[PDB]
Order: structure tokens, then C-alpha cells, then sequence
């Protein structure tokens, strides 16, 4: 599309500038253009892709939650009828959010996942697929909700299976995947015990493998382990 | 205290 | 345009929802639609208009400054040539920023200012006109720079003349106008002594009139007086 | 310490 005339390397350079400027919509557009060049992404480029879209969808999700809370209050007994505007505007934000999720899922399907053969890259993309189905599930209320939830579950499960076979328990991608799949269990799949079990097992297995790491890898792994602990403390 | 998910 | 089919009151309601959701681009689009209905704005509606566009242009200005700093470093002796990308991306953000300024100035000219007869509304809009010319001046480097600067000066000066005749020295619009015109003098017009004199005189004349105010008006006025003091402390 | 301007 609009980025078709720009060099791949220039798109990557501009994505990094957009990050520094906190222009995440631009960052995502640049990284979409880079993906659409058709070549595989490096580790750093995968990270830029994830940063860009997570920040974009993060603003939409936070806005959706604000609007959904207002809408729910409007439907309480005793609340004055204010017309269709709250629902309409929540729907507008929701549709935009769904569009961003569909865009990311489309990049993963055409054709990032199918060309990703190394465990790290494949797990990274499958985690992303689970995440964006999870964001679709956060807003889903209709007849496809169960299939959306199962699509998130299936992508996370494939990522977990690969990560357990091919990556050490301290690997940051493996750890972040487990963090997110545990959140999926807790708040999407109505399975808090599974969420807690996964977070605890992931934390304990990472703890046992820290002795193998350099100081820098130790810092990387313990940072994510603390996120698992934060959730365990909140949930127990 | 919002639960944590993985932010790249 | 795109908001032509939505009721004026629904646009205002959605602008307030967008503010709560921190969706300032949406907020600005709603308020532009409301202005384009052709009716005058109330005090609260003027405030919503200003909030919306100030937040939008604020993100653009902050991004422009980040990119301009990187560009300036790239042109230092000893810096590696990295190609046209930094300039191109700074120009992209700059053009978008100029477009937002032109949009606001267009709403003021067609037809908010000409229908604003009460001192408060007229001063409010003329202050906005000075502000958006000032933001154009922040990025101007060519042959129209002097005329852009003079357009900001002229709008601020008319607002000052009306505010001195028609509004008390503690009025928050008058105070905020003086704050901004002082910043214009300091950092656009290369007149720091004028900036300091205006901030000091404005502060002292407001101080002397605080005794006339209710507790709530006193809180409003002293808040802006503190901004004037913050600048005086920075500049002296 | 950035100088202040008027934020509605
Ligand atoms: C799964 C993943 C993707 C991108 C970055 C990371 C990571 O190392 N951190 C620190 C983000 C928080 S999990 C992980
Ligand atoms: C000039 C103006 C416009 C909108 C709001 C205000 C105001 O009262 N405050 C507190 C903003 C900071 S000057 C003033
Ligand atoms: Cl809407
Ligand atoms: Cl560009
Ligand atoms: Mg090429
Ligand atoms: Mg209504
Ligand atoms: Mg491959
Ligand atoms: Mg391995
Ligand atoms: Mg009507
Ligand atoms: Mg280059
Ligand atoms: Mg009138
Ligand atoms: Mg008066």
C-alpha cells in the first residue's frame, strides 16, 4: 500500500525514529510496510513490530474500557436515558480496535508465521497471534466469541509446545508467552486455577535455571519473572 | 492494581 | 464533512466522552463538526474545542522537537551520513502539524471570530489564533516566517487590548493570554525583556485584584498566576 | 524545566 515505494531499510529506520517520538501509529504503519516487503524479520525487527502494534492497540483498549464502563453505568436502574451516543462511540472505538487486530493477524497469516522456522521467531509470532485474538475476545459478545477464544487458546498452546521443547525455561519469549497465556486463562477462559498454576510453574522452572545465565541474561529473565510474581500476588 | 501482561 | 450527519448535541456529548477516553483526535473531529454547524459556542464548548486541538497539536509538537533534535545532531561535524530519512520524517510530522494549525485557524476565520461579540469569547478566539500562528512559527524557516510571526503578534495584541478594556486583571482568559503572549515574546520574537515585563506586570495586577474574588475564583486565578511565576523564576 | 504555556 502506501509504504510500497519506500525502501525496507528506510521503513525500519523511520520506525525507530517514530518510537523515539512516541508516534506509535506511524511506527506501526512503517513496520507493516516493512513486513509487506516479503522478507523475514530479524529479532530486532520483530520487537519493533510488537512494540508498534501493542502501543496502538493499548490506547484503543484503554479507551474501550473507559467507554464500556460508562455504557454499563448508563444501563443501571436509576440512570437517565442519554440516547445512543455512548453505545455508538464505544462501537466506533471497538470497530477501530478490531481493525487493528485484524491487520496484525493478517500480517501473521500472510506470511510471517509460515516462513518462521526457528523456534524463537515461530514462538514470537504465535504469541502475537494469541495476543490479538485475546484482544478480539475482550470485546466479543456474539456468536463467534467461543471461536475467537479458541483461536487465542490454540495459538498460545502451539507456542507453549514449541517453547517447552526448543527453548530454556528462562528464555524471555517463553516467559512472556507464559505470562500472557496465564492472563488468557484468568480473565478470558474463566480458568483462574490454570492461570495460577501456569504462572507458578513457569516462575519456579525459571528460578531453577537462573544459575546458567550471564548477568545480562539474568536481568532479562528476572524482570519477567517479577511480572509473573506480581500476578500471583494479585490473584492469591 | 492491574494485572501484568508482556509489553515489548 | 464526515460529521455533517450527526446532531450538534451528539457531537458535544461525544467530545466529552472522547476527552474521558483520552482520544483527542476524535475529540477534535467532534468539536470541528460542532463548530461547522454554524452556531456560536458556549463557554464550555469553547473550552472543549481548545482542549481537543491543544492535545492533538501537543503530541505533534513534542514529536517534532524530538525529530528536530536528531536532525540537528546528524548535521554536526563527525556525524555519519544516514540518508534523507530523518529529514523526511521530520517533514512528515511538520506537515501534519501545519495541517492541524491551518484547520484551527480556518475554523476561527470561518466563522468563529467574526460572530464573537462578547469580550470573553472574542479574547478566547483571538488567543487561539495567536497560539496556532505561534505553533506555525515554531517550525517556520522560510520567506513567510516574519509574516507568520506578525500574525501571531497581531492576534495576541488585539486580544490583549480587548482584555485590558473589558475584563478584570484576574480573569483566567486574560491571565492565560498574557502567559502565552509572554512566551511568544521570549521564544518567538527574541524579546525576553518584554516577556519578563509582561509576566511581572500581569502577575502584580492580578495580585492586587484577588481581594475582590470568591474562594473559587481565587483558586482559578492563583493557579494561572503560579504559571507566570514559574516562567519568571526560569527566566530570571 | 520547560516554560509554561496555557493548557485548557
Ligand atoms: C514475548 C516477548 C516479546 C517481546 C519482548 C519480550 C521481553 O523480553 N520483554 C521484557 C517484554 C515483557 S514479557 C517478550
Ligand atoms: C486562556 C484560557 C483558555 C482556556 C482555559 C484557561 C484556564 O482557565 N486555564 C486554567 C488554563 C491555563 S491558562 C485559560
Ligand atoms: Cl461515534
Ligand atoms: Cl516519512
Ligand atoms: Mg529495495
Ligand atoms: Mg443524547
Ligand atoms: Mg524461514
Ligand atoms: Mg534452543
Ligand atoms: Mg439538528
Ligand atoms: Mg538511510
Ligand atoms: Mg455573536
Ligand atoms: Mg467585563
Amino acid at each position: 500500500g502506501a509504504m510500497g515505494s519506500m525502501e525496507r531499510a528506510s521503513l525500519i529506520q523511520k520506525a525507530k525514529l517514530a518510537e523515539q517520538a512516541e508516534r506509535y501509529e506511524d511506527m506501526a504503519a512503517f513496520m507493516k510496510g516493512a513486513v509487506e516487503k516479503g522478507e523475514e524479520l530479524s529479532n530486532e525487527e520483530r520487537n519493533l513490530l510488537s512494540v508498534a502494534y501493542k502501543n496502538v492497540v493499548g490506547g484503543q483498549r484503554a479507551a474501550w474500557r473507559v467507554l464500556s464502563s460508562i455504557e454499563q453505568k448508563s444501563n443501571e436502574e436509576g440512570s437517565e436515558e442519554k440516547g445512543p451516543e455512548v453505545r455508538e462511540y464505544r462501537e466506533k472505538v471497538e470497530t477501530e480496535l478490531q481493525g487493528v487486530c485484524d491487520t496484525v493477524l493478517g500480517l501473521l497469516d500472510s506470511h510471517l508465521i509460515k516462513e518462521a522456522g526457528d523456534a524463537e521467531s515461530r514462538v514470537f509470532y504465535l504469541k502475537m497471534k494469541g495476543d490479538y485474538y485475546r484482544y478480539l475476545a475482550e470485546v466479543a459478545t456474539g456468536d463467534d466469541k467461543k471461536r475467537i477464544i479458541d483461536s487465542a487458546r490454540s495459538a498460545y498452546q502451539e507456542a507453549m509446545d514449541i517453547s517447552k521443547k526448543e527453548m530454556p525455561p528462562t528464555n524471555p519469549i517463553r516467559l512472556g508467552l507464559a505470562l500472557n497465556f496465564s492472563v488468557f486463562h484468568y480473565e478470558i477462559a474463566n480458568s483462574p486455577e490454570e492461570a495460577i498454576s501456569l504462572a507458578k510453574t513457569t516462575f519456579d522452572e525459571a528460578m531453577a535455571d537462573l544459575h546458567t545465565l550471564s548477568e545480562d541474561s539474568y536481568k532479562d529473565s528476572t524482570l519477567i519473572m517479577q511480572l509473573l510474581r506480581d500476578n500471583l500476588t494479585l490473584w492469591t | 492494581r492491574r494485572r501484568k501482561s508482556c509489553q515489548a
